[PDB]
């Protein structure tokens, strides 16, 4: 952001960010292991605070 | 004696689960009878032998009253 050209940023991305490989190693693509909510509680008792 | 005035405690943690995240009866008769059999083997050596001393006096006390009225 700021005073920048999108065109200039593209060639700088082309000359510097070209050796990054495009696909993955062995192509074992990741899948989201989702997360569930749980009603519960945790109490930490410290009378000196 | 209100709740934030009873004692002084440090360094203890408690974890608790919701009543709606729990099944009603976790272990009912696979754990129930080995737990009751533990509490029976403990306090039957203190409770029962006083009551067999009442029994041997009762059975002897109505075997003298029934020979007190005959020959």
């Amino acid at each position: 952001a700021g005073g920048v050209e999108h065109r200039q940023l593209l060639d700088l991305a082309q000359k510097h960010f070209s050796s990054l490989s495009g696909t993955y190693v062995e192509d074992a693509v990741p899948a989201f292991t989702p997360c569930r909510f749980t009603g519960s509680e945790i109490r930490h008792r410290d009378d000196a605070l | 004696r209100e709740f934030g005035h009873l004692t002084r405690m440090r360094h203890v943690i408690t974890y608790s689960l919701s009543p709606f995240e729990q099944r009603a009866f976790p272990h009912y008769f696979t754990k129930g009878i080995p737990n009751v059999l533990r509490r029976t083997r403990a306090c039957i050596l203190r409770v029962a032998p006083p009551f067999v001393v009442f029994y041997l006096v009762y059975t002897w006390g109505t075997q003298e009253f029934e020979k007190s009225k005959r020959k």
